[PDB]
């Protein structure tokens, strides 16, 4: 039932701009964590950027800080990601993953994904 | 006939079991909820067993993934102590992922938090009637004991927190008459942490032992009066109580750092400077239980103790545990009886089912001859829809 | 003292017909305490039959006992390769001793 | 003994959830009854859910084709507030597929349908003894409120509808004292169509707003005193309350025609000239809930509201909604509290399962602080007999 | 308050629904008893339903050929009218394979016989107390109503049966005062036959309706008052009220030999020399069932009555049928109020089943409207069992 | 008001059945549990049936090897009388291995043994509440009756047992007040021995009938004031009441040693120099059940009696039986009226099942006529769980 | 979910000293009583030592009476055997067994078994 998938993916010029949209289906924001985390072709899994269940962005990569912002809409159950200013380093393909944190145990671990967009840049 | 309260905790040499509920063998087969984190609340007349449902019954597909804690199908309920929580004996008392409740000697007073994480709000019943709201003011988590809370002399006290739950935070005292909440205070507390206390009342006063998330192996205490005049501290006993804790050793009155960002539930009972420590046996997983008399454990750092009575095996799961009070108007005695439960954790998280669930003994302390035992869960797991 | 005597010493039949072992009791016994064990070699023994007439938890109703006072039976009633091995039985009133055993293999 | 009287409605900012029963949830694996229209219905010394049972268990053989509304099998039962509705904790009230209930301060009164559709009976029973019968006068579907009666200083008042569906058809209001029909009026409201409305009352009248089914998209209403002399109208807020319903625009207080010729049972609460409107979030299915206040929707036909509260989101499912209140003899307050519930339905039509069902939420007006969040049903379907 | 009996039935024009159980539909997967043989008794609080258990639950394999009625497992028990019997919510009476039970106000009063066919002994309990016991007078199948007992004034009174099945048997009237047989006579009754009366107060006398199993199609009647002074006859109206029965025609008032040599337990009314009488629709099996004013039926012979009131449908399962009244310090009225349950029979002598039960349904005379319908059993056969 | 205890055992000539649960033919497809040794004690209202759950329901998993009778997952529980004990219907009222409970009149004392076998501690709970504890004198197993204790004047007397199991042991009798052990004194008995003893008032005295487990066929009796000055022996009735026993045949009023190092549970009830013997059918396994009038019995070692009444039959299993009495206070009679109860137990260490497992039949002592059948468990072993 | 694991044998020449250790999980000793099992090679099973759920040791073999000394440790859930002033005739394979004392049936038979520890004696 629950279901996460993302969009605004495409191909973008150096130096463009883009935003993606992972729409969430079947569970609330207002209880789970949320995460980007992008592959590289060629190269292993990338945590972009991870946002809490009361609206805090807790975590940035160290190479997108300052270019990517990461925003929700909870009474849409969206989850977004505007990046700026893209480099030839940030083609790759992009996820929106769900994990939660429990008030005893603590953190879960990431459970629930898509299957991604790809983002490429040309010349 | 609202608790008087001016009586002093009752002198004990042990602990008596006194009930067994054995929820998850029974619910094998029978329908019994899929709880966690019950409670022992007593009136005047009876003692009642509150427990915080997942909303599914166990061995049903509905208690897939009910390791998780906040959700819009939590429900408190209460049953007869020593019965198996089933939908046929329990009595529905607030829709909640976090609760606690108590008996003035009148009627019930339920707590119960739902909402969002950043907006939680927590809906005050008196006899079923909902009578107040307190709305979270750090828009982080809103908590509460998860166990009883303390009435003296018509006015029952609780502890409530909302912040992060690996730093500082805020902590607010506040004091309920008849479902108003009339007076509350913001503990002024740099570099303490508390959740999850368990309060009970001395000599007209309340004190609290609570769990320590952020930097402390030992566990912080809070002791205040009718007027909310508080003071804070840790239990400088060199045996620590909180899980995970070090091994045994030179102890602190101040928070202990070692191996100490996480905890459990648990309690405390003081004893002029001697003190009853109750802990898992393993200090890295939540196995065993003991009852450590440490008679100058409350103001002293020596890692000595007097007496350990044996309540699990370390190879047996436990989980949370709390302590209750049996008011002289419930026993008849002239002192307030000290009385505490064990929360039994079975599934998930180390455990390879798809539901995880718990059921509760108790113990009462007598003065007089008792024995040392394990009393475990007893269920033979996987169930069948594991497989 | 009390001996107990399995009178086949060694018993040689074949995959599929009735099996009897018989144990006697040099004194007969008040108590009805005396089990029956089945030992495969490189194996810990079993238990089969408990208060000389009742099968135990999870052995098939292959196996079937009976017996009074001195005299004692344990009957297979269609053997199987795996049903093979050597059977004791055992007095655990007073005074405790085992059987010498019998073997069973195929011919 | 009697009850309210005077005692206008209280202040009130927003709704703290009440209860949640969780009954299709726990009907997967326990016994709990194929419901549908609940209701909530408080006497002076508790509050009840009433349900009608389809005759048969959910998850069972029995449960196949329970779509349908009329059926020699029907009964009306009764649980506790919070509860799942199962054979072993419910109280047998009548046999009937249409109903309503309430209690005037001594005991229940229950009213109950039955019989072919030309000829439907109301057998009314009083303390659980048949006092009195009402025979349908049109020879047409006679139904009544499903959700509870009106007493006011002992007298019970309900609203009864016999006729077409898509017509005009025949209103009788009755004042019913202890079982007998005392008085009866028949409603002269030519162009109106009222069928299950949910009365409270106010300063010591009724106030009933019921379900257009024919030609409107806002919700008639009807409010009388205990001399049977009423008034009629339509909500002329242009925040619509039916299902299905137009986009929100310039209202009116005659029938609205567009898209207005079906209907969904709701409700509303009239504080002067505002007015709380309980309404799903889409406009052509029932899926979501929320409550708006419009301080001027009584009477002016503007679109622009003050406040909402978010119930139940719009992705999932929702179903009937009606109002109850809670006497200044339970509550103990000066003035009548405002409260309603949800049914959240599960099932055909919409659903690929043999069944239907509901659960129920139920919230009460606080003038305290609240949050908007979503507590839908969380079944998840379908169940093992539609495999 | 001890019923004192000196009123009247009630003028009454048709019946109106009082209960429906749907015990077989719920049964498919509720743990529900199989019983037979259900009663209703009221008491000045409540009214109860007693049915005789098999010991075992239904869909289950111990309800395996349970179409026996005499039995060493088979126990009465009590449930609240109107729910489903299962072990979790009904009240154990006594051990029994034939049973009656009334309330004089003060306690229920319960007879249950059971024991050998040649020696069986009815053990009466009054307030779960045994007090006396009655052995069987001529060593054959001992057996009394099957339906309540009737208290005038603080005195029980109930009609037993001992010998041949097809012959000339012995019948005792019995006077219980508080579980004492304080007088007994028996009946001088020579070519009359009667089994399972069913017995009503009326104007301080008893009256009983009574099915003759031996050379009778129509029904045997005795009426007596409290020293025990009896009258005994037959109804004399062509509209025959047994089963099997030959078609209506001129009737008698000795027994109606043809197509009379069975029976099954029924009831009738007697107001004046008119008879309210119940009665299944076929004349041949235990299908369909109805109720017949004849207004001149307890003196003429005549065939032609006044109204019908349809119960079930020729193609319906019906069974035993009985007797019960609301005493005024129930209802609240000046007068006794006449109702009656039916038994609705599920599975054999004529289902391929594995077991036979029966559900029940039951209605109470009114002078309102009232309308006639069909509300059968309602349960899809064959079960899982069977299978 | 407590219960006086100064009144003679009534006058019987025979038993008639007074209750019957058939829990395992229920508990085949219902929630029952899986008992054993189940006793019934009557309040001055009601009387419950006590038992010791194995911690899991019957026809599950869980009841894998409940032949085991210490384990730390026992409970004792009660439910009213003639009900099949399921958790949706029982108390739960102590965790113990070994129990007993009577009534005083004012509230119920209930002792419960559970602990090591080397130190076990009983619980002593009066009205729910743990009042005092008896620790372990021998380190051996700790054992109680197993069925009521005996209250007189409000003062409950009980004998427990410590010791070796095949030679002599400690035998001491207590005096409980209000919970509170007042006085204790332990027998001197050489070569004797005392288990799990049946003890009943009679005419201000108490009297406990006991089995003899290491050399004794026969069963031993103590017999004792409220000072606790007893009196010891043996009954020289010829008939042994023991299980295993030899024939019958000149009996001895000091041990018979002769196949006698086992036994049953059992009872007996001395009226002057008779007694009624109640006994297995069968010398060598626990099959039938009689009762046997011996009209010099008590001190004559003949082996002719008066009287037989069959309860089942040798081809039957039976079980445990003890006695209980109600007291004039609840019966209203001017003494006091003698009972038993027989268990039936089904299930290892005789079938071929996983689990083993009890019901229970009752009879009451009634001075009228009364027969002898056979009332059996009529269980249809094996079950679902054992294939 | 019940084990009992034997540890502790070995070659130990005439005249030495060894001592078993028997682990159990999934039970309790302080509610079964526990056995020593011997099978010499080329023999039957013989009952070596019996101990009680109180911590009695009811039973001695004739042959390793006064030698061989059988202890338990119920915090530790342990069974233990020292064998001392060991012979050639010792040369066999230990296991220990676990049987129940029931208040009511009696004795139960063993039930549960190890693979047990070879001890054999050389020169
Ligand atoms: C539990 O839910 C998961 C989805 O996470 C599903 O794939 C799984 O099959 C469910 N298992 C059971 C046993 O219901
Ligand atoms: C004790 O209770 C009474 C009534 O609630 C109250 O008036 C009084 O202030 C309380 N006393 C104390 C110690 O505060
Ligand atoms: C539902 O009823 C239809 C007949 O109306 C039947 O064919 C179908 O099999 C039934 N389904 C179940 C689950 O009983
Ligand atoms: C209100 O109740 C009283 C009885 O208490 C009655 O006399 C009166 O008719 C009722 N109606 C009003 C408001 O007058
Ligand atoms: C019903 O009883 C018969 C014996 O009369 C037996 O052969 C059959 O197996 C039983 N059937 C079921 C379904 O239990
Ligand atoms: C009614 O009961 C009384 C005793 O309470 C009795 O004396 C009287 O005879 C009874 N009724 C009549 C009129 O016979
Ligand atoms: C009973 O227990 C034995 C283990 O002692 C196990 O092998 C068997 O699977 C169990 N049987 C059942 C029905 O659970
Ligand atoms: C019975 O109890 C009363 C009150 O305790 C006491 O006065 C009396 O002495 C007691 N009877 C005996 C014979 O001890
Ligand atoms: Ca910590
Ligand atoms: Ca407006
Ligand atoms: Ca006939
Ligand atoms: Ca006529
Ligand atoms: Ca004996
Ligand atoms: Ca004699």
């Amino acid at each position: 039932e629950v279901q996460l998938v993302e969009s605004g993916g495409g191909l973008v010029q150096p130096g463009g701009s883009l935003r993606l949209s992972c729409a969430a289906s079947g569970f609330s924001f207002t209880t789970y964590e949320m995460n980007w985390v992008r592959q590289a072709p060629g190269k292993g899994l990338e945590w972009v950027s991870h946002i809490s269940s009361r609206g805090l962005v807790i975590y940035y990569a160290d190479s997108v800080k300052g270019r990517f912002t990461m925003s929700r809409d909870t009474a849409k159950n969206s989850l977004y990601l505007q990046m700026d200013s893209l480099t030839v380093a940030d083609t790759a393909v992009y996820y929106c993953a769900r994990h939660y944190f429990d008030r005893d145990w603590g953190y879960s671990g990431m459970d629930l994904w898509g299957q991604g967009t790809t983002v490429t840049v040309s010349s | 006939v609202t608790l008087a309260g001016n009586s002093s905790l009752c002198p004990i040499s042990g602990w008596a079991i006194y009930s067994k509920d054995n929820g998850i063998r029974i619910g094998s087969k029978g329908d019994v909820f899929v709880i966690r984190e019950p409670f022992i609340s007593c009136s005047h007349l009876e003692c009642r067993t509150f427990f915080l449902t997942q909303g599914a019954l166990l061995n049903d597909k509905h208690s897939n993934g009910t390791v998780k804690d906040r959700s819009p199908y939590r429900t408190l309920m209460s049953c007869p102590v020593g019965e198996a929580p089933s939908p046929y004996n329990s009595r529905f008392e607030s829709v909640a992922w976090s609760a606690s409740a108590c008996h003035d000697g009148i009627s019930w007073l339920t707590i119960g938090i739902s909402g969002p994480d950043n907006g939680a709000v927590a809906v005050l019943k008196y006899n079923g009637i909902i009578t107040d709201t307190i709305k979270s003011w750090r828009n982080n988590i809103l908590r509460t004991q998860e166990s009883e809370c303390a009435c003296v002399n018509g006015s029952c006290f609780t502890v409530m927190t909302d912040g992060p739950s690996n730093g500082q935070a805020s902590y607010k005292i506040f004091k309920i008459e008849k479902g108003k909440v009339v007076k509350s205070v913001e503990m002024n507390a740099p570099n303490y942490h508390y959740e999850e206390c368990s309060c009970y009342p001395d000599a007209g006063d309340i004190m609290c032992v609570c769990r320590d998330n952020w930097h402390g192996s030992n566990r912080p205490w809070v002791s205040f009066n009718q007027n909310l005049e508080y003071q804070i501290g840790y239990i400088c006993s060199g045996i620590f109580g909180d899980n995970p804790r070090p091994n045994d050793g030179t102890g602190s009155c101040s928070p202990m750092p070692s191996n100490g960002a996480y905890g459990v539930k648990g309690f405390s009972f003081k004893y002029g400077n001697g003190v009853w420590i109750g802990r898992t046996k393993s200090t890295s997983s939540r196995s065993g239980f003991e009852m450590i008399w440490d008679p100058n454990g409350w103001t002293e750092t020596d890692s000595s103790f007097s007496v350990k009575q044996d309540i699990v095996e370390i190879t047996d799961w436990s989980g949370y545990s709390g302590s209750f009070v049996q008011h002289p108007e419930l026993t008849g005695l002239d002192c307030m009886r000290p009385c505490f439960w064990v929360e039994l954790i079975r599934g998930r998280p180390k455990e390879n089912t798809i539901w995880t669930s718990g059921s509760s003994i108790s113990f009462c302390g007598v003065n007089s001859d008792t024995v040392g035992w394990s009393w475990p869960d007893g269920a033979e797991l996987p169930f069948t829809i594991d497989k | 003292e009390v001996v107990l005597t399995q009178s086949p010493g060694t018993l040689s039949l074949s995959p599929g017909e009735r099996a009897t072992l018989s144990c006697r009791a040099s004194q007969s016994l008040g108590t009805n305490y005396l089990a029956w064990y089945q030992h495969k070699p490189g194996q810990s023994p079993r238990l089969l039959i408990d208060g000389a007439s009742t099968r135990a938890i999870g052995i098939p109703d292959r196996f079937s006992a009976s017996g009074s006072g001195t005299d004692f039976t344990l009957t297979v009633s269609r053997l199987e390769p795996e049903d093979f091995a050597v059977y004791y039985c055992q007095h655990y009133g007073n005074p405790y001793t085992f059987g010498q055993g019998t073997k069973l293999e195929i011919k």
